[PDB]
DNA sequence: CTACCGATAAGCAGATCTCTCGATTGCGTATGA
DNA sequence: TCATACGCCTCTCTGCTTATCGGTAG
RNA sequence: UAAAUCGAGAG
């Protein structure tokens, strides 16, 4: 009753997924991606998400997220969207800042 | 109440009812409490404490 | 933030089958029930046809069509859709988790 | 709606392409300021290199294929510079066509490459031309 | 907006469509009959335009959802008109379609093989097979006109199956700019060819065309000189809405397939037959009372203009319904020629005036008749057309909360990336900082300070949106609330959230500034915040004047305060002033000192300066 | 009628008076400053019809 | 020409896929240019 | 019961919202956020009242990922740090059916309404004279022709006659 | 800055209609804090400090059988300068229904002002 | 000879950034008093 | 004699669209 | 607290 609805979407989703071996986008983390990741990480910390980076009395979630990115421990995964709908899945750890 | 913080967005049921064996009715109530406290309560629940012994013995 | 989040952010209710925003309304509970939101289009009249039946403010009885979801939209979109309905034009909004 | 995609090709939000390369080069205009100031770049080489950190930009980069293809194309057009334009039967298209300029070091425009070669030919400077060329290609990337 | 209230479902796409009179009569809460708004007492008359079931009006709880005025969404209604009327939206389409039709055979006045040619062309091109659409015309080679068609159907279906099979086009079809261009070109040319000739080459029995007067009248003359002679061998009147609808429906029933392939661009599940009840509104729609609420002076009350137009429509409809009852009673026995003629003439001009009434209700310009007047009332189309329309005024740009506007005064004592926020601003604008294990001390201090002492808090929003305002509480109450800021929540549904303090705009925040007109990007940056507790005007460094093209000519510029961490980080990194050093126009710099610092540098860097 | 004419500026007449414009014939003599007041009794307006045409000769 | 384009849009049952920024603004969805040109996924170490 | 068991297991696919607080324990977060409140509740989609859950699975958004890896991806909505994902759980639901016979006990009796408690868990609504004269006891067979679902807990109403 | 206003209670008084509201105080339980910045009659004093939310004139409305007060309509505090009891030209000797209040605001030179 | 196709000329339709103050709001008429 | 509710009471640019009059096939 | 038109206008 529901399987035919679900299976067709997962096949389409797996179709657009570009394999890790053949992602030909920019290895660097773009400025937009840096801003978005910093904002989302700061929102998570503000919503009491666990943090593994020590805080030296800092109170600004945005500064906490910037410190995390500088030390490269952000537990976030990007999803670059190609125009057709294909998506590649880079990680912040393998991304290069600037 | 009853916002997205406590209720799923969609509750679509896949496959079908797959338990008409009438013989494998055990192994859940004897195991659900094992995975519960080893504390779900809104204001008061009591039917969970009197719904297992019906199939096994007497209240 | 400058157009939707802090201007007219509304968490309206939308039916997936109907595809319309304002066709839904809150059912009036009879005794010890929960006032959910249901369609005025998906539901058919009890004459043309409990958990299956919800009533309205006029005392009429409506059965079925209790599927819907909450989406974040500007209220100005609702006003535009009303004005379009005044023209006889209907807009159907395709909801993602159908 | 038209914006540059993840393939460095600008196209409308629909998907309809406008150009394959942003101006044929895909270098940001706000950063195009000092990619022609060869003398300034050479003078500030050490600070520029410390800013760029080429050491950390190797494990996620490929240099040899793009460099070889660009050299082959450059010598091809050098052999094929003086002739009518309609006769220029292209055998090797410009390096931007295949190699992603943000993924393959050395993939630069034909104008920038020509200007860099002309500068390195005319001006003879302790830093060598090879390290300067590597830094300039990293700057373009 | 609220951060602690996420939503999963989102509108992926929106598709337009027409309203069938069945569904709107199925969904409506009440009809509308009496053309009176309010009685002597001011109570909403049952069945009136402000009907109690069409949305709550003043204190009256709405009698459809049973909620208050601010809780009732506002349900829609409908007027059961007894006569169909031409839609001014689709009047041109109807006039063009029925102009190129034959009365007798009820087919298009063009040939019946071009009909299938265009049907197959549109069906095949709908799937984005452009080359196949043009290659179909190569299948060219009376009774032979059916053997040709069977070849085209096979070629069309084979190509679509082939294109679908190899991934060239998903079953949903490929709608891009070029296929849209070809659709428009082919459809416009096909309609123009329909309007081209006059003799029907399907049955021979040609039919007279129809004329127009304004946008509500149709005229024809079935009697001519030669067109009379030929149709015998082939064997300024008025055109009525019901019979023009009849011939429309006949033509559409005849040519369903072509009407489908010409009234659709997305080739999927287009099963719903395109009928004739798409240009006639037998049932009109009234917006909810919440959207039709009237104006309100300090004492004067003014009638809603849309409600007045609907009341006029009701007046004409009730007059027509009354006159038809007079028609029926006089139909019992044959009456004097004068009486039936005058009542039928009254019905005729009543239909004309109801057509004009609907035309004026939609568009103001189409209304006919004005000698002196006072003002031409704008219609629904006039509410969404011009710059003052709803689109350009309330969807491409809206008034914003948490934003200020004042004069800017210069200050060479802020580091060219901050702004000087006067304390009068700093006591109004707030940010909803959520409480937590590291923000507890600072937020507790802000709460204790309160809404008057900067830095301070104005509202303490609990997890369940219970905004506890601090405006009217004393010091001991504020202290107790601060000491109760971080406590476990009893409700499990809210156990994943924590209270938010609407603390004043501190020194670490960031705002956006804009000097209208925002001609280019630099006219809207993001400056950091510096709270100078002296003045009452915004303080701005001198480097930004050149970028803003601003002055200090008493210029007033806005100051938006983003409220979510996404916007904060996005303005701090992408839109910040330092990153906007070089304009993207030509790469030249746009910042730097201007007037006296330049002469100061010239004097200081000279040789005499020891 | 004269009070309305002076109060609203709009001219109502059945002869046209050989004048191009219809409105804007009276101005409120602002008492903001004596300079403004004395300047009120000296300007000449070419006509409200000349405030829209795009030519600048 | 809102009237002109709406008539054509509804007459042929033209469906908007919410691609252009203006359509996203009208509906009220996150834009597709720049920061909204991708998506962000959270990596969770479950069992 | 009368040659009927019900209590049928039903795997479900649900769209849960995961709070950022439970970002290092997503499965426990999901169960405590959605699945635990679903217990002892009559859900129309599942069919009846739910007695628990089992078999948590995360339908992560990574298609290249193995179906058994310990790390999963959670989609985060743009305007919120909350994460949304699909899930697979096994739901055990006791399903009454109209037109059947059920065995239940008697707890509360009144002059007008007679209370029946199917397995002392289905709330519904002083010995007197019966057909055989036996005093009313807790054991009897009834009909389920009438079902009321407007209260806090569903109820079963019927009569001895067919 | 000299700013004046005219509060009129005869706006809704139709031609020949008996006077609906008078100036002054009724017999209701109005707060005593109203007596500040309002005289024995309906008019206020002269040279008093009035801000937003401060009453100007108190009028007795017999339709509701209560005394209502008007309110200041400007953020900047002002000083009452003149209270002109303007009378009616008709033969009927109606009570006070038209009065003019003049306000004075200290427009000291603050920053941002144009010289 | 006469139907089909373009080539002007007239009409039709639509165009030529924010905000604050102040001012203002119809004649004609027709019957119940 | 005479008051408020009804009834109306003349100095700019781009297209697109259709009507009418020339030429050519049969 | 409305809504429209006119004048003064500010950048
Ligand atoms: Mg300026
Ligand atoms: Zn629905
Ligand atoms: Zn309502
Ligand atoms: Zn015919």
């Amino acid at each position: 009753d529901f399987q035919q609805h679900e299976q067709i979407r997962r096949k389409t989703l797996k179709e657009k997924a570009i394999p890790k071996d053949q992602r030909a986008t920019t290895p660097y983390m773009t400025k937009y991606e840096r801003a978005r990741i910093l904002g989302t990480r700061a929102l998570q910390i503000s919503m009491n998400a666990p943090v593994f980076v020590d805080l030296e009395g800092e109170t600004d979630p945005l500064r906490i997220a910037m410190k995390e990115l500088a030390e490269k421990k952000i537990p976030l995964v990007i999803r670059r969207y190609l125009p057709d709908g294909s998506f590649e899945d880079w990680s912040v750890e393998e991304l290069i800042v600037d | 109440t009853a916002t997205t913080l406590n209720t799923p967005v969609v509750i679509h049921a896949t496959q079908l009812p797959q338990h008409v064996s009438t013989d494998e009715v055990l192994q859940f109530l004897e195991s659900f409490i094992d995975e519960k406290e080893n504390t779900n309560l809104s204001s008061s629940i009591s039917q969970l404490k009197r719904i297992q012994r019906d199939f096994k013995g007497l209240p | 933030d400058r157009l939707l989040n802090s201007s007219d952010y509304t968490q309206a209710s939308v039916c997936r089958e109907c595809g319309s925003i304002l066709t839904t309304q809150q059912s009036v509970p009879r005794i010890g029930s929960i006032s959910t939101v249901c369609c005025r289009r998906c539901s058919m009249r009890f004459e043309d046809a409990d958990s299956q039946i919800w009533e309205d403010g006029q005392g009429n009885k409506f059965v079925g069509g209790n599927e819907t979801t909450t989406v974040a939209i500007p209220f100005v979109l609702k006003y535009l859709d009303s004005e379009l309905s005044a023209m006889g034009i209907r807009l159907r909004y395709n909801v993602e988790p159908k | 709606g038209v914006h540059v995609s993840y393939d460095n090709s600008i196209r409308d939000a629909d998907g309809t392409l406008v150009q394959f390369m942003y101006g044929g080069d895909a270098i940001d205009i706000t950063k195009e300021s000092h990619m022609t100031q060869f003398e300034f770049c050479l003078d500030n080489y050490y600070a520029l290199l410390k800013k760029y950190n080429p050491s950390a930009l190797i494990e996620h980069l490929d240099v040899e294929s793009a460099l070889k293809y660009s050299k082959k194309t450059l010598k091809y057009r050098k052999k094929h510079s003086k002739e009518p334009h309609y006769k220029q039967s292209v055998k090797y298209d410009p390096v931007l066509a295949k190699y992603n300029p943000a993924k393959y070091l050395g993939s630069v425009s034909e104008n920038f490459q020509d200007k860099l070669e002309s500068f390195l030919d005319k001006n003879s400077k302790g830093v060598n031309e090879k390290k300067f060329r590597a830094l300039m290609q990293l700057k373009y990337m | 907006m609220d951060i602690s209230k996420p939503v999963g479902s989102e509108i992926t796409s929106v598709d337009f469509g027409i309203l069938t009179a069945k569904e709107i009569r199925n969904l409506s809460a009440k009809q509308i009959t009496n053309p009176t708004v309010l009685d002597n007492l001011g109570h909403p008359v049952s069945g009136g335009l402000y009907d109690l079931a069409l949305g709550a009006f003043l204190r009256n709880l709405c009698s459809t959802c049973g909620l208050d005025e601010k809780f009732c969404p506002g349900h829609q209604g409908h007027i059961e008109l007894p006569v169909p009327c031409y839609n001014p939206l689709f009047f041109n389409q109807l006039y063009i379609y029925l102009r190129a039709s034959c009365l007798f055979c009820h087919h298009f006045r063009l040939k019946s093989v071009e009909v299938h040619r265009y049907a197959c062309k549109l069906r095949l091109l709908q799937y984005g097979l452009i080359d196949e659409s043009y290659k179909l015309d190569e299948i060219t080679l009376s009774t032979l006109l059916n053997e040709l068609k069977s070849k085209r159907s096979e070629y069309v279906d084979m190509a679509i199956a082939k294109a679908l099979s190899d991934g060239r086009t998903t079953e949903r079809g490929s709608f891009t700019a070029t296929v849209n261009d070809e659709r428009k070109k082919l459809v416009h040319e096909f309609h123009k060819k329909l309007l081209s000739r006059g003799k029907c080459d399907n049955c021979g029995m040609f039919s007279p065309k129809f004329r127009k007067d304004g946008f509500t009248k149709i005229f024809e003359t079935a009697l001519n000189e030669k067109q009379i002679t030929n149709n015998r061998v082939k064997g300024s009147t008025y055109i009525l809405s019901t019979e023009v609808k009849n011939i429309l429906d006949t033509v559409f029933r005849k040519e369903q397939c072509v009407l489908q392939y010409v009234f659709h661009s997305r080739p999927n599940l287009s099963r719903k037959l395109v009928k004739a009840d798409s240009f006639f509104m037998d049932v009109l729609v009234v917006p909810p009372t919440r959207f039709r609420l009237p104006s309100k002076l300090g004492e004067e009350v003014h009638e809603n203009s849309q409600n007045q137009l609907l009341s006029k429509v009701l007046t004409t409809s009730l007059l027509i319904r009354d006159l038809n009852d007079d028609l029926s009673k006089l139909q019992k026995d044959k009456v004097s020629l004068e009486d039936r003629r005058v009542i039928f003439s009254r019905l005729m001009n009543a239909f004309v005036t109801i057509q004009n009434d609907v035309n004026a209700f939609i568009d103001s310009t189409k209304a006919q008749g004005r000698t002196s007047g006072k003002v031409p009332i704008p219609g629904v189309k006039q509410a969404l057309e011009k710059k003052e329309g709803l689109f350009r005024k309330h969807m491409m740009g809206k008034r914003v909360n948490y934003a200020a506007r004042s004069v800017i005064s210069p200050d060479p004592n802020i580091e060219t990336n901050e702004i000087g926020v006067p304390p009068v601003f700093a006591v109004k604008l707030t940010y909803p900082e959520p409480v937590t294990a590291y923000n507890i001390a600072e937020l507790r201090q802000a709460v204790i300070n309160g809404p008057d002492k900067w830095p301070g808090a104005t509202q303490i929003q609990n997890e369940d949106g219970s905004l506890v305002s601090l405006i009217g509480m004393s010091v001991e109450q504020r202290k107790a609330l601060a000491n109760q800021l971080l406590t476990p929540s009893s409700n499990v549904s809210t156990h994943t959230l924590n209270k938010k303090v609407y603390r004043h705009i501190k020194n670490r925040d960031v705002v956006l500034m804009n000097r209208q007109p925002t001609l280019h990007k630099a006219s809207m940056m993001g400056h950091k915040v510096r709270v100078l507790p002296n003045e009452k005007t915004l303080r701005l460094h001198y480097a930004n004047t050149g970028a803003y093209n601003a002055d200090f000519d008493g210029d007033e510029m806005n100051m938006h305060f983003p409220q979510n961490e996404n916007a904060r980080a996005e303005a701090l990194n992408l839109a910040n002033t330092d990153s906007q050093y070089l304009t993207p126009t030509s790469g030249s710099p746009v910042r730097g000192l201007i007037q006296d610092h330049i002469s100061a540098g010239v004097w200081l860097t000279s040789k005499d300066s020891f | 009628k004269m009070q309305y004419f002076l109060s609203t500026g709009n001219l109502v007449s059945q002869s046209g008076l050989d004048l191009q414009q219809v409105s804007g014939y009276t101005v409120v003599a602002e008492k903001i400053n004596f300079y403004r007041f004395i300047s009120h009794f000296r300007m000449v307006h070419r006509g409200s019809f000349f405030a829209q045409l795009k030519t600048t000769t | 020409t809102t009237c002109q384009f709406l008539t054509k849009a509804v007459l042929d049952n033209e469906r908007e896929q919410l691609d252009s920024p203006s359509a996203r603004i009208v509906v009220g969805k996150l834009n597709n240019v720049g920061t909204g040109s991708f998506d962000v996924l959270a990596k969770v170490p479950n069992a | 019961n009368g040659t009927s068991n019900c209590i049928v297991r039903v795997p479900i696919a649900l769209y849960v919202s995961l709070a950022p607080m439970y970002l290092e324990n997503p499965l426990q977060g999901v169960m405590k956020q959605h699945l635990n409140p679903l217990v002892m509740k009559y859900n129309n989609k599942v069919g009846g009242v739910v007695l628990g859950y089992e078999g948590l699975k995360i339908l992560d958004a990574d298609p290249l990922s193995k179906e058994d890896t310990s790390e999963k991806l959670i989609k985060i909505t743009p305007d919120t740090p909350f994460g949304f994902t699909w899930c697979h759980v096994n739901l055990y639901v006791w399903q009454p059916q109209v037109g059947d016979v059920l065995e239940g006990y008697i707890f509360i009796q009144s002059a007008s309404h007679i209370g029946l408690l199917i397995h002392d868990a289905f709330n519904a609504s002083g010995h007197w004279v019966d057909s055989n004269g036996e005093p009313i006891d807790g054991k009897l067979r009834f009909t389920v022709r009438n079902v009321h679902t407007t209260g806090r807990v569903v109820s079963v109403d019927g009569t001895l006659i067919s | 800055m000299y700013k004046t206003e005219k509060v009129d209670l005869a706006l809704n008084r139709n031609r020949g209609d008996p006077i609906t509201q008078h100036f002054g105080f009724g017999n209701d339980e109005w707060p005593k804090e109203w007596l500040e910045k309002l005289d024995e009659d309906g008019l206020p004093y002269i040279g008093t400090y009035v801000e937003e939310g401060d009453p100007i004139c108190a009028y007795f409305d017999d339709t509701l059988n209560k005394t209502k007060i008007k309110t200041y309509h400007s953020s900047e505090p002002a000083y009452i300068e003149e209270v002109n009891l303007i009378g009616d030209e008709s033969n009927k000797f109606q009570e006070l229904q038209t009065v003019s209040i003049k306000y004075r605001i200290r427009r000291t030179p603050q920053i941002g002002d144009k010289f």
